[PDB]
RNA sequence: AACAUG
RNA sequence: CGCGGGGUGGAGCAGCCUGGUAGCUCGUCGGGCUCAUAACCCGAAGGUCGUCGGUUCAAAUCCGGCCCCCGCAACCA
RNA sequence: UCGGUACGGUUUGUGUAGGAUAGGUGGGAGACUGUGAAACCUCGACGCCAGUUGGGGCGGAGUCGUUGUUGAAAUACCACUCUGAUCGUAUUGGGCAUCUAACCUCGAACCCUGAAUCGGGUUUAGGGACAGUGCCUGGCGGGUAGUUUAACUGGGGCGGU
RNA sequence: AGUAGUGGCGAGCGAACGCGGAACAGGCUAAACCGCACGCAUGGGUAACCGGGUAGGGGUUGUGUGUGCGGGGUUGUGGG
């Protein structure tokens, strides 16, 4: 109320556009007084998500990770569970896994369902609604190759999906990361958005972008720099 | 009027072209305005027809 | 066009200096009444 | 406001 | 060709800018009311919400797909 | 006197269970003088769903929220958005009303003028940035103009082709 | 050369570059600036000017600008 709002205008300025060098710098200076946080990047695209052919959805790999625990639940039995027991599946259960989740146990950060289990995991996806824990074949979580699917979560491969009002929101890593671990994540962030530009888009594509945190203010960032993030 | 009393700029004739490219004759008339001009400050006023490209310069006084 | 005004004109400026005028306030009011002159040679008569 | 018949 | 509106029960229409009941009037049947008949009042019957396919917890309402209808503008193989 | 544009500030929204599903997405789960809309007092609509957390004019002398769970459900924080309202900055544009000096007067008097219901010039009484005209532009336009209105056909016309 | 092209690319319309001849020729002004007159302004040792310098004297006709008439000027290797 008092300290958090007065800490905004002492460092950043609204009208002054900031470089991607200075944005990650102020991301280290804003979150230093409070605890650690996730440096949030909000992207305002110039497409309409209401048209289904202009729908933007894809993946993007963070080579420096994001600092996430990644409790990956794997829905597999038999030799499909043997392909993930060496991949890093922490909880390998049985056919009663339908009943353990409905009892009040939702302690997993990722859900990977094999196609041999998709007739039974579909009863679990109702309680996994708002927090975003249901298995999705469009994001690469429903496949027969679950050995490489565990390492996709541990590397921090973010699955982005544009909202109702064309405002992307993207994470790059924790506040404990350096100025170059976040910038190379931010350097590979915008370019994969430009590769995921739709076909029939008009106007200016990446109009507004900013850098924010969990419990702090934002950073005005200039889309003019798409080449020199390093 | 359509003749400037100073520079002699009269009208020009041309054609008015439609969408079916039917050409008929119209006339480009100059922007002739009336002025009450003096020859020395405080003297009498003579009425003239001048064009607006001479009022924009200093060919007359008022 | 620019002018050099001689007398005191309100909301327009002081005396001696040049001023911007909107070309119809000049030759209808300022120039026939003698309150202003054109600025071609008057910049040296002012100096 | 309301209706009229045998 | 471009803009932005319209389609709902046997008939005539609300509801659509705010996603959730889907209705009212007329007509058909049956019942009330009256000494009795008209007039009146009520219930029930009657819905592919023009069609499909997605968004979506959920669509008559939002977006596209065609299907007929209309308004204004366009229309130099 | 009004309006939209970029940006900034505040505020607005929602079913039976919940600070009425933050309205929506994405992050993230402890933040600061919050007594209590008892007061001095909170809205301009919301006072219907549901009473809003500001009109902080105050009491600052202390503490709420983040922890429990339920429709799908989170509830502090807090993000940049959506609908409506408002303030401020900057820019741009349109109405309405006074002024006189461009312009207009078939209003008047005087003079050129000896003979002038023409014309011009001077003074005065009024209209006034409107009208009229030039250029560019949309409409309306048998008022007017140039032309078109096919062929077969037991004759042309009607049907048919 | 009825060529390049141009055309309800219909009917049609229609160049130039260049080569061969006929005939040959080039001249004045405006402006900058310096004077004279007229017109306006500014100023009385504030200051100059009186052909330049040299010295004094004059003891205000200097200084600036507007309008005509003389001087100066006429170029593409740029000329003034
Ligand atoms: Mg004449
Ligand atoms: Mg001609
Ligand atoms: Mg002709
Ligand atoms: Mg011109
Ligand atoms: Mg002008
Ligand atoms: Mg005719
Ligand atoms: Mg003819
Ligand atoms: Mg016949
Ligand atoms: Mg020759
Ligand atoms: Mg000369
Ligand atoms: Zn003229």
């Amino acid at each position: 109320t008092s300290k958090a709002y007065r800490a905004a205008a002492a460092k950043v300025d609204r009208t002054n556009l900031y470089t991607p060098l200075q944005a990650a710098k102020l991301a280290k200076e804003t979150s230093s007084t409070k605890q650690d946080a996730t440096v949030e990047v909000a992207i305002r695209l110039g497409v309409d998500p209401r048209k289904a052919d202009q729908m933007v959805r894809g993946t993007v790999n963070l080579p420096h990770g994001t600092g996430k625990t990644a409790r990956v639940a794997v829905f597999a039995v038999g030799e499909k569970a043997d392909a993930a027991v060496a991949a890093g599946a922490d909880v390998v259960g049985s056919d009663d896994l339908i009943e353990r989740i409905q009892g009040g146990w939702l302690e997993f950060d990722a859900a990977i369902a094999t196609p041999d289990q998709m007739a039974k995991v579909g009863r679990i996806a109702r309680v996994l609604g708002p927090r975003g824990l249901m298995p999705n074949p469009k994001t690469g979580t429903v496949t027969a190759d679950v050995a490489k699917a565990v390492a996709d979560i541990k590397g921090g491969k973010i699955n982005f999906r544009v909202d109702k009002q064309a405002n992307l929101h993207f994470v790059i890593g924790k506040a404990s990361f350096d100025e170059k671990l976040l910038a190379e994540n931010y350097g590979a962030a915008i370019d994969e958005v430009l590769r995921l530009k739709p076909s029939s888009s008009k106007g200016r594509y990446l109009k507004k972008i900013t850098v924010s945190t969990t419990t702090g203010p934002g950073i005005p960032v200039d889309p003019s720099i798409t080449r020199n993030f390093a | 009027a359509a003749v400037c009393d100073i520079c002699g700029k009269g009208p020009g004739f041309g054609k008015s072209v439609s969408h079916s490219h039917r050409r008929t004759s119209r006339r480009w008339d100059p922007n002739i305005q009336t002025v009450h001009a003096v020859t020395r400050p405080g003297g009498n006023k003579k009425r003239l027809n001048v064009c607006t490209s001479c009022i924009k310069a200093g060919k007359i006084t008022r | 066009m620019k002018l050099i005004l001689t007398a005191d004109v309100d909301h327009l400026g002081s005396i001696g200096d040049t001023v911007e005028v909107k070309d119809g306030y000049g030759r209808n009011f300022l120039l026939p009444r003698g309150l202003a002159i054109v600025a071609s040679r008057g910049a040296q008569k002012q100096a």
